[PDB]
């Protein structure tokens, strides 16, 4: 999920937009 | 569990910023 994707290596705001509703 | 805890604090801030009016869910069992 998001912790394994983004706490192990940096997620940009473009990558994080994937998680918006 | 503190590294993950601190990371999450920042993930929610960034999700807040990019998602805007869309909002977002932050949850899960694992
Ligand atoms: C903005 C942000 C916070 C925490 C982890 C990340 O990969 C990205
Ligand atoms: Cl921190
Ligand atoms: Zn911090």
């Amino acid at each position: 999920g998001i912790v394994e994707q983004c706490c192990t290596s940096i997620c940009s705001l473009y990558q994080l937009e994937n998680y918006c509703n | 569990f503190v590294n993950q805890h601190l990371c999450g604090s920042h993930l929610v801030e960034a999700l807040y910023l990019v998602c805007g009016e869309r909002g977002f869910f932050y949850t899960d069992k694992t």
